[PDB]
Parts: C-alpha cells; structure tokens; sequence
C-alpha cells in the first residue's frame, strides 16, 4: 500500500516560520491524481482544516487561515511541504498530512500528528533537584521519595529510578507550565521505610532536546 | 460562515443505541457529502463512516448513518457500544471550496473511591545553593480525581508561586496529583512552618515540614 510520513521540528518560536514536510512511501505524488491536505488538531480541541493542494499549482487555504499558509509540491523528491507565518501561541495543534483523493468527500490515509508547540524563550537545560524523605514524609509503613525536575524547555523529560530497575510505586507526572515559560514536574516512588537507610536510590533525568542526562541520588534528609 | 454543529458528550451503556447529531447553520447538509471521523486518544483519526450511508471496509455494520434534510441534522446511528468505540467523533463537510469539520462528540458509556495519600518534602540544600526553593506536595492513590490544594506559611494561605497539576491516571486505576510552590531561600526560613493542605470528599488530610 502507501503511507504518509510527516518530519520538521517539534518546535517553533511565536512570530517565525514554520516548516512541517510530508513525505510518500509506497507511490507517486502526480500520478493517481490524488489530492493532497494538511490538517491540525489542537488538544482537547476539534480538528481543523488548514489547506489542500493539487499535484500542479491548484491550492485553496480556509479563510480564517488565509494569506498565510503556503503549501507546495515537489514531484523529484516525491513530498509536499507546508509553510505558516506568523505562528502564535494559539497554533499549538498536532498536524496531520492527509492523503485524500475526493475534495468533498474523505482522507481515507492518515499520517501520525507530529506535536508542534510553540517554543517560548530557549531550550534550556533541567535543573534536578532531590527530595529527601523524612520522619512526617512518610505515613505508615510505608516512605515516599522522590526527584524534582524543575525549570526546563521543552518537552519532554524522561525520568527512570536505577536505570529502569525500580518500576512498581514509581509516578510520572505531567509537566506544568510556571509562571514565567519554563515547565516543571516530579517523578516519585513509594518504599517501606526499612529500606532508606540501607537502600540506595538514584533519579535518571534526561532531557534530550538540551542534551543533559542528570543522575541525582535520593538521601534521607540529614538536619543541619 | 457554514458550521456543523455536534454534541460535545454523548454517554450510554454498553449494548443500547446512541444517535449522534450534525447540524448545519447555513448550508443544507444534503448539498454536500458528509464525512464521520472516528480518532483514538493519541492516535491518528480513522474514517468510521463516508458517503453518508455506505460502511468502510473494516468497521463493523453497525456505524449506520442517516440525513436528515428537513432539519439541517446529520445522524450518524451507532447500536451496540462496545469499549473500543469510546473514542471521538467529527462530522465533516465542503460548503465550497472550504473543507468545515464538527464541534467533536465524547462517545462514552465507575471506580470505588481512594483515599488521597499525601506526602511532603522540603526544598533540598542543593537548591538552596542555587538561590532556589521549591515545596513539592503531591497527591496520590485517590479517587475521584478531584483535588483541591492550597498551601500555608505557619497559617497565612500561600497562592503566588503555587503550581498545580490536573489529576491523572494511575496504574492501579487511581488518581495522581502533584504541587509546587515556587519560593526564595530567605523567604523559606522567614516562616517557622510551611504546610500543604489537601481536601478530598471533604476530608482533609495535612502534612508539615520545617527548615531543619
């Protein structure tokens, strides 16, 4: 059969250019007379028709998104790429490339929506800091601990407790915008209190995009 | 100016009927053909309906749909809910030369409350050494997922630097949660005792730490 595969990156700062392309596999962009369309859905929100394009220079844009989506072909490298301007903060959608072949009728092959949001100030690295467990940090026979990854962009960070050895009672939790851009969340894993003192815990952070892996060992807290 | 209109929830036992409506302000809906699309949660939207009557290869006979040309009304007529069927729903259309889709519809169809676990740490000296606080409360193993937070300084109620997140998910089929409060070193010593407070069904279950 064919398929649809989208590339570009993840991000794109408010007020730039963005660049998402879509590439086929499995069969010829002019042949077929098969139209083409991107569509964007944002999280939590309906979908969103952006624009459709023939294999020659045929285009139609929606009026809300128009002068300013400029979509085009290239046959030689068999693909079609589209270009937004003026993105805003407001554009955070997945987008989809839709292979449909009748304009009022259905994208029969969808390609998998890329996450596209919109990066505030930089990609700046994570800054990991451990929480100590303590006599009112646990309740019963069992202790929490944890590591706190806090002030970093973009998403997202991946967090595992003794490379991946301790999976059960282990939480991630999903990031938080602060109140100034940057993000913020925590991983934690619940153990019987028998086994601080004598059990040793460490946080694996890593951040891909800024390229920091952090390790970050877990201690009871030691009062000063 | 041609919009479909949907249904934002539409819920039901597994095994009845269900009628999803699409409605058309200006355009009638027998004008265009209209297009039912049915997407997983983290997934890529997959045509359930096309053609307005005729069934895609591969789902089953019962995503039926019917027009309804006298009150601008698409329905699309769903009979035995299944789980692989709680997913959402859209409505597509073309007016002219302008392809519209729908609001999106919530197909759905149940769990024994949990106690909210409630654990506290306070800021490491590592932060502290990089001109940072941070007080993490975090909730866990509770349901249902509605939690209310609200941190204290001794007993003055905290709310500037206070960070949130949305209850989710658990393994075990409960909730989690977490907070953060955003403070400076001096400002963590200033108080004698910080304390988040947690509210759940009522109850409130709290924990307190102290700079020691």
């Amino acid at each position: 059969q064919v398929q649809l595969q989208e590339s570009g990156p993840g991000l794109v700062k408010p007020s730039e250019t963005l660049s998402l392309t879509c590439t086929v596999s499995g069969g010829s962009v002019s042949s077929g007379g098969y139209f083409w369309s991107w569509i964007r859905q944002p999280p939590g929100k309906g979908l969103e028709w952006i624009g459709c394009i023939y294999y020659s220079g045929s285009t139609n844009y929606n009026p809300s998104l128009k002068s300013r989506v400029t979509i085009s072909v290239d046959t030689s490298k068999d693909q079609f790429s589209l270009k937004l301007s003026s993105v805003t903060a407001a554009d955070t959608a997945v987008y989809y490339c839709a292979r449909q072949l009748w304009l009022r009728g259905r994208f029969d092959y969808w390609g998998q929506g890329t996450l596209v949001t919109v990066s505030s100030a930089s990609t700046k690295g994570p800054s990991v800091f451990p929480l100590a467990p303590s006599s009112k940090s646990t309740s019963g026979g069992t202790a929490a601990l944890g590591c706190l990854v806090k002030d970093y962009f973009p998403e997202p960070v991946t967090v595992s407790w003794n490379s991946g050895a301790l999976t059960s009672g282990v939480h991630t939790f999903p990031a938080v915008l602060q109140s100034s851009g940057l993000y913020s969340l925590s991983s934690v894993v619940t153990v019987p209190s028998s086994s601080l003192g004598t059990q040793t815990y460490i946080c694996n952070v890593n951040h891909k995009p800024s390229n920091t892996k952090v390790d970050k060992k877990v201690e009871p807290k030691s009062c000063d | 100016n041609f919009m479909l209109t949907q249904p934002h929830s539409v819920s039901e036992s597994p095994g009845k009927t269900v009628t999803i409506s699409c409605t058309g302000s200006s355009g009638s809906i027998a004008s265009n053909y209209v297009q039912w699309y049915q997407q997983r949660p983290g997934s890529a939207p997959t045509t359930v309906i096309y053609e307005d009557n005729q069934r895609p290869s591969g789902v089953p006979d019962r995503f039926s749909g019917s027009i309804d040309s006298s009150s601008n009304s698409a329905s699309l007529t769903i009979s035995g809910l299944k789980t692989e069927d709680e997913a959402d729903y859209y409505c597509q259309s073309y007016d002219s030369s302008n392809v519209v889709f729908g609001g999106g519809t919530k197909l759905t169809v149940g769990q024994p409350k949990a106690a909210p676990s409630v654990t506290l740490f306070p800021p490491s000296s590592e932060e502290l050494q990089a001109n940072k606080a941070t007080l993490v409360c975090l909730i866990s193993d509770f349901y249902p997922g509605a939690v209310t937070v609200a941190w204290k300084a001794d007993s003055s109620p905290v709310k500037a630097g206070v960070e949130t997140t949305t209850p989710s998910k658990q393994s075990n089929n409960k909730y989690a949660a977490s907070s953060y409060l955003s403070l400076t070193p001096e400002q963590w010593k200033s108080h004698r005792s910080y304390s988040c407070q947690v509210t759940h069904e009522g109850s409130t279950v709290e924990k307190t730490v102290a700079p020691t």
